[PDB]
């Protein structure tokens, strides 16, 4: 049936190429040769025998079987390289992860800088991540690694979240404690510089907020190398930690190891005068110092930014024509 | 899209084990030997009572699909708490569940590691997870034992009684095909049936319906009342063939 | 790691700015002209220019404009960079001593904001009280002109109007004003508003917005006689000022859009426009004055006053003449006379600067059998369309072949003693239904002519209306003599075939020679070509015979010979075709994991893909199986401009945030996935838009010539007409060399206090890197002009490594000798 996952060989799967170098093996674009359908097949290693099977792919493969949503992506199955015959033991081939192949994904578009997003275009790609974020939120489960290359995306304008490697149940009832350092430094939320290690479900929030910005200005918002630089950045544009503004910053680890050079005042407003007020006010709400008054992603669905935006137009990006590639 | 992990009861007759010659009797014992070794190991490490379950649940499932005569029990049991705890966030080094399991097993039983425990452990996860299908995420009847729980109003103290009777109830049930049989959120209900027969506790009195006799109904549709009884007499029958008696 | 070598072997020539005024002295008459990092400063004579001093800056020129503030003698030049280097500069001379003095200097990038369309914006307040910049969507920023700010300190003042199309500050006005054109969903509109230094925002302006043009351009600010502003279009001209409107609407400028305007009279009278066909306008100002004593603009009129080459930037002299600066073709003197000459012009050339143009395809090939090499290039576009022969001989000698259309691709074919050039022309849809070219050019004046008659796409079903004006593209291959330069065969594409790609050579067991095109079908409708043709043409006794046809897919972008196969790049799939005994094409093995192959390059058995987007991929024919195998892919995303192969493991690349990378394979097997990562070594930034990279050098080899420390040869092309070389080092020449620099950049003054290293950086929107593995040719070659003191200075504590010597202190004299062999690579 449909649902033996395994057993089936990776045979059945005529590859094209590499489309990029994944955590816990390669990832290469492949064509169904029953079917004709477009996937792209994660390589799964045990030969490694350290610890076995990656974590990070059983957890991809427990969470999005889970999860159902158009804006999160699909495994549509796991295959495998040909066994040896009767010896498990001497086996060490391969397992694979079949997922669709959606064609291209933001980090690459944004670097190239041929699209150009309008403020529709925007409405409709943040309604689909905030509406698969709150899909998964609303599961109780944190995807933890919110990234540019994370999002993928369609010619057709659909968006789907995709690397679930670092994606944990979240408890509200009991606080359990995490991995300090999960999302990249450029899109990772304040509360976890200053390493709360009990952190809530905004953190995957102020990551979309720095894409929302992103978008708007083609450039990611706060770029540094360093823990300490990037609060400075932060800080400068969203102002300062204090207790003012976050009760509990006085509790967190590093808050005064950690210290930006002066306590800067809020700027958000000025800084982002060219967005729209009605996204304006979104990034205020989603780049909230304090985690608590953060918004959620349900309130982000019901702002008067993405609120009355229709899925049913999609809005396909101005993707690079061939007279974008002409001089 | 998602595998059926449950067998009616008839079919325990053709498990791989049964027709190389294994009779009912040792195959039964041989499951709560292996459960029972994925319990007591994963208890010594400190795992939680889901980590437990999840291995249990994957152990008793391998032997659904294979024979106890061709894969070592206690090999199979370490793997299955091996893989659970990565799949559960209760992660061990497969080096600590071998030390372990080589604390609590005499000579005879840790010569089914072989030569090399640590790898005919990790070895056998290639098989574990083809057998489990990939279907990693498991629900377990302590999670419905407590929605349920906490949706009766009374006597703090005659419910938690119900509760604790319940929970061992559950874990004694991991011992048993039971988790092949039946859905987790029925195996919740039973254990709060048999604990309230047990306790001389009438549960519709605590439930929002305190005239619907069939107090489970507004918990899990569709139970009669032949499988609550056909579970709790599976569950004594493990306590009248042991010395152990019914907690109260 | 890999390290490298890039040295300009000729200077960007296309002019990019050029401004007039008082700049050397209060007396003389300058001409700053500014081509791409290059300042040229000139002083205006009766009979042409006088040079006088040319500064490099280590930025790509943005705004260049002068300023007289009051306390000033002369005029001070404001320049901002590209990346936003802004600096204040005075020219000092002392006797024989010339240089030039930064007297502020500082980097205006804001941390947040959106570049805007239309670009960088500088403009200076009439009273020079601040520096009006347009960097970011929805912002203007304000550089106050006060003597303290010796740090070009500013502050931003929100703007509401996000889409601005110009602006320019007004003359005549109470305070600061600035009038803009901007765009809105209802349109395009023109506003003012008044700048306060003190409450640094804007206050309402002078007077009210007017709905104007829809492709409203530029904004001419008209000095005080007449005051207000003109609003240039594509089919009117407007006068705007408080309750004044005047509009004229000659038919003859909606022929070709206007780009570059200038001010001949300082009252106002009398205005420069020129558009993109070339042509020259005068637009006059009809003064009217009342009984009042007040001074009136009553009309305005529009004059053709001749032909110049199609022009970046017009500035008037004195006299009639008109300096024309040109950044598609040659730039230009001219004389204006009062009286038309007998064909009715009154333009007449008086000198003609070399502009290579826009160097779209090259080659390099040894003419005359000199072993020297000479470089044929297409160079400029439409009009001013040449193909350039330059060489060695101490200058670049270079030939100019006109071609009035545009060049495209290039390629030699000795056996015909001939090139083959593609090329393109504009025509007209016209009353007939067909079309008409606005001039004769290459492809028309041809000896002899063929049209291709191929039925291929003849089924169509496809509709595509045409209105008369509408421009089309007519695309040809021109069969040119390698000695007469004459066109001998022009062979014209079909209705809507765009020219991508071209090939000289031998297929298979086939003797003949041929000439190869890849072709695709254009349709506005598509955004990316589904049709396309590769023709095989052989050039025979002066006719070329059309000798065989294969369809494809899509736009055959590129095209490469690969061991007596072809080698074509079809939009997403890079395919080898065989040539069968049949004198046809077959399909052999195909390659499908790219967006867009718009480059290709062979090695052996190895091919370099160059993606629109997903940087460079290392591809191998497998011979024993006949297929393709993915060696390995650059990981990190850049858009590629151009590609070439350095050796087997090293290969450049050329983005088009004009920034130079080079791969190379990981060499360690250890994980397979180690091979097949690219990672990219070399970061340069360059400053320059690669088109073309071609192996070859111009200098003359003897094969006596003294084989330099530098091993290999690539020239590269650019749109600005620079020419640049790419050579690899030892290991030990990069770290000695690049030792140098380190020392050099802190005894080297920068014009505008630029930090060199900040501006080799590679660079793009969204990243910033340290350069790593390249040497700036151009900072090494300095070192011969500094001043013995300077050079002494650089060699202190120099000690050279894995030599003859380990540790062996250099002199001034001994690093002289080396550089002197560096220069003699060009
Ligand atoms: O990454 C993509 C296509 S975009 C791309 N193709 C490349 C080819 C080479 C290099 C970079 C590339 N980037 N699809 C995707 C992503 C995640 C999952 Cl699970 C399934 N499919």
């Amino acid at each position: 049936t449909e649902s033996d996952w395994g057993k089936r060989c990776v045979d059945k799967f005529d590859i094209i190429g590499i489309i990029g170098e994944g955590t816990y093996g390669q990832v290469y674009k492949a064509k169904d040769k029953d079917t004709g359908e477009l996937v792209a097949l994660k390589k799964v290693r045990l030969d490694n025998e350290k610890e076995g099977f990656p974590i990070t792919a059983i957890r991809e493969i427990k969470i999005l079987r889970q999860l159902i949503h158009r804006s999160v992506v699909n495994m549509k199955e796991i295959v495998t390289d040909k066994q040896d015959a009767l010896d498990f033991k001497k086996d060490k081939g391969a397992f694979y992860l079949v997922f669709e192949y959606m064609d291209h994904d933001l980090m690459g578009l944004l670097e190239s800088g041929l699209v150009h997003f309008s403020e529709d275009h925007i409405k409709s790609f943040m309604k689909q991540l905030m509406e698969g974020l709150e899909y998964c939120h609303k599961k109780n489960f944190l995807h933890r690694d919110i990234k540019c290359s994370n999002i993928l995306l369609n010619n057709s304008g659909q968006i789907k979240l995709a690397d679930f490697g670092l994606a944990r149940l979240y408890n509200s009832e009991e606080s359990r404690p995490y991995t300090n350092k999960v999302i990249t430094l450029w899109y990772r939320p304040p509360e976890l510089l200053l390493g709360e290690e009990r952190y809530t479900p905004a953190i995957d929030v102020w990551s979309c907020g720095c894409i929302l910005g992103e978008l708007f200005t083609k450039k990611p918002i706060f770029q540094a190398n360093l823990e300490l630089a990037q609060l400075e950045l932060i800080s400068r544009l969203c102002g300062s930690p204090c207790p003012a503004v976050w009760p509990d910053v006085i509790r967190l680890p590093y808050f005064n190891t950690m210290k930006p050079k002066k306590q800067y005042r809020r700027r958000l407003r000025e800084e982002f005068s060219f967005i729209p007020s009605a996204a304006l006010d979104l990034l205020d709400h989603m780049l909230t110092l304090d985690p608590s008054k953060r918004c959620t992603a349900e309130q982000t669905l019901q702002s008067d930014f993405l609120k009355d935006v229709e899925l049913s137009k999609m809005a396909p990006p101005d993707l690079p024509h061939w007279q974008d590639c002409h001089e | 899209t998602k595998p059926c992990w449950y067998w009616d009861k008839k079919d325990l007759a053709h498990t791989p084990s049964q027709l190389e010659g294994l009779d009912p009797a040792t195959e039964a014992r041989y499951r709560r030997e292996g459960a029972r070794f994925i319990f007591d190991v994963g208890t010594r490490l400190g795992l939680h009572y889901d980590t437990l379950a999840t291995g249990i649940i994957y152990f008793h499932r391998f032997y659904m699909f294979h024979s106890f005569k061709q894969f070592p029990r206690y090999v199979t049991g370490a793997c299955c708490l091996f893989l659970a705890g990565k799949v559960e966030e209760t992660p061990k080094k497969c080096k600590d569940i071998i030390k372990t399991a080589r604390s609590l097993l005499n000579d005879v039983q840790f010569g089914q590691f072989g030569d090399d425990p640590k790898e005919e452990v990790m070895v056998l996860e290639r098989i574990l997870l083809q057998t489990i299908k990939f279907d990693l995420q498991v629900e377990h009847p302590y999670q419905f034992l407590l929605k349920y729980a906490k949706q009766l109003k009374g006597d703090k103290n005659k419910i938690q009684k119900l509760v604790q009777m319940a929970w061992t109830f559950v874990n004694d049930s991991l011992c048993t095909t039971l988790s092949l049989q039946w859905e987790p959120e029925i195996i919740a209900v039973a254990v709060m049936y048999l604990a309230g027969r047990l306790c001389k506790f009438e549960i519709q009195e605590w439930t929002s319906k305190p005239m619907y006799r069939r107090w489970w109904e507004q918990f899990v549709q569709d139970v009669p009342v032949d499988v609550l009884e056909d579970i709790c007499h599976q569950i004594l029958d493990l306590y009248s063939q042991g010395k152990q008696q019914m907690p109260h | 790691m890999s390290y490298n070598y890039v040295v300009t072997a000729q200077k960007p020539t296309a002019v990019n700015g050029c401004v007039t005024g008082h700049f050397t002295s209060a007396e003389d008459l300058n001409l700053l002209i500014a081509k791409n990092t290059r300042l040229e400063i000139y002083v205006v004579t009766a009979e042409g220019l006088r040079p006088v001093k040319e500064v490099g800056m280590y930025g790509k020129i943005a705004v260049m404009e002068l300023f007289r503030p009051k306390g000033e003698s002369k005029d001070l030049l404001f320049i901002l960079t590209a990346k936003y280097n802004a600096c204040i500069l005075e020219y000092k001379q002392s006797g024989e001593s010339i240089d030039i003095i930064t007297r502020a200097h500082g980097n205006v990038q804001d941390r947040i904001g959106r570049p805007s369309e239309t670009g960088i914006i500088g403009i200076i307040d009439p009273e020079c009280r601040m520096i009006g910049l347009r960097l970011y969507d929805g912002l203007f920023k304000v550089i106050p002109l006060d003597r303290d700010n010796k740090e070009l300190k500013a502050f931003n003042i929100r703007l509401e109007e996000l889409h601005v199309i110009d602006v320019k500050f007004l003359y005549g006005c109470q305070a600061p004003t600035i009038c803009f054109v901007y765009q809105d969903p209802q349109g395009r509109h023109v506003k003012t508003y008044e700048v306060s230094l003190r409450e640094k925002e804007f206050n309402k302006g002078p007077w009210k917005q007017e709905n104007v043009e829809a492709e409203a351009s530029m904004v001419i600010a008209v000095p005080e006689p007449f005051g207000g502003a003109i609003i240039i279009g594509q089919e009117s001209i407007t006068y705007h000022n408080g309750d004044k409107y005047l509009a004229i609407a000659p038919p003859i400028i909606k022929q070709s859009t206007i780009v570059c305007h200038n001010r001949v009279d300082p009252n106002g009278s009398r205005y420069l426009l020129g558009d993109m066909e070339g042509r020259l306008f005068m637009l006059l100002l009809e003064k009217e004055e009342q009984m009042d004593g007040t001074v009136t603009l009553k009309d305005l009129r529009v004059e053709l006053l001749g032909e110049t080459s199609i022009a970046e930037c017009l500035t008037y002299l004195d006299n009639g003449v008109v300096f024309v600066g040109s950044r598609l073709g040659d730039s230009q003197l001219v004389k204006l006379n009062v009286d038309s000459n007998e064909q009715g012009s009154y333009v007449v050339a008086m000198e003609t600067f070399t502009n290579l143009g826009p160097i779209v395809d090259m080659c390099v090939v040894d003419l005359e059998r000199q072993g020297q090499g000479q470089l044929v290039t297409c160079s400029g576009a439409f009009k001013e369309g040449s193909l350039r022969i330059i060489r060695n001989g101490q200058k670049l000698h270079i030939r100019t072949v006109p071609l009035y259309e545009s060049p495209r691709k290039i390629c030699y074919q000795e056996v015909s003693q001939c090139f083959g050039v593609l090329s393109s022309r504009i025509e007209v849809q016209d009353t007939s239904g067909g079309t008409t070219a606005l001039r004769p050019s290459a492809s028309t004046q041809a000896l002899s002519s063929s049209v291709s008659s191929s039925k291929l796409f003849s089924s169509s079903t496809a509709p595509h209306e045409t209105s008369f004006g509408e421009e089309v593209e007519v695309h040809n291959l021109l069969i040119i003599d390698q000695h007469t330069f004459e066109v001998l065969h022009a062979h014209q594409f079909l209705q809507n075939e765009y020219a991508l790609s071209l090939v000289s050579c031998k297929l298979g067991k086939d003797p003949n020679t041929y000439f190869i095109v890849g072709t695709a079908m254009v349709y506005p409708e598509e955004a990316e070509p589904k049709q396309g043709r590769i023709v095989v043409f052989q050039y025979s006794d002066g006719k070329l015979q059309t000798v065989a046809e294969k369809e494809v897919k899509g736009a055959v972008y590129s095209m490469v010979e690969f061991n007596g196969k072809l080698l074509a790049s079809i939009n997403s799939t890079v395919r080898l075709y065989e040539w069968t005994t049949e004198k046809e094409l077959r399909t052999e093995c195909n390659h499908y994991n790219n967006i867009m192959a718009l480059y290709l390059k062979t090695k052996g058995d190895f091919i370099l893909v160059g993606d629109l987007m997903r940087s460079v991929l290392l591809l191998a024919y497998k011979p024993m199986e006949g297929n393709f195998e993915e060696i390995a892919r650059d990981f990190n995303p850049n858009w590629m401009s151009a590609v070439e192969i350095l050796d087997d493991d090293n290969f450049l690349g050329a983005e088009n945030a004009f920034n130079l990378f080079v791969c190379q394979k990981d060499s360690a097997a250890t994980t397979d996935e180690e091979r097949q990562h690219l990672q990219e070594v070399g970061l340069f930034h360059l400053g320059e838009f690669v088109n073309v990279f071609c192996h070859g050098s111009l200098v003359m080899q003897n094969l006596g010539e003294t084989s330099t420390p530098t091993q290999g040869s690539v020239l590269f092309g650019t749109v600005n007409g620079m020419i640049g070389l790419v050579t690899s080092l030892s290991e030990s020449w990069y770290n000695l060399l690049l030792d140098m620099q380190n020392r050099l950049n802190k005894v080297i003054k920068s014009v505008g206090k630029i930090e060199h290293s900040f501006w080799r950086s590679f660079h793009t929107e969204r990243k910033t890197e340290p350069a790593t593995g390249f040497i700036d040719g151009d900072l090494i070659e300095s070192f011969l002009d500094i001043s013995r003191p300077k050079m002494q200075e650089v060699v202190a504590n120099l000690q050279y490594d894995d030599g003859s010597g380990m540790k062996r202190e250099a002199t001034a004299d001994d690093l002289i000798k080396v550089v002197e062999e560096l220069t003699r690579i060009h």
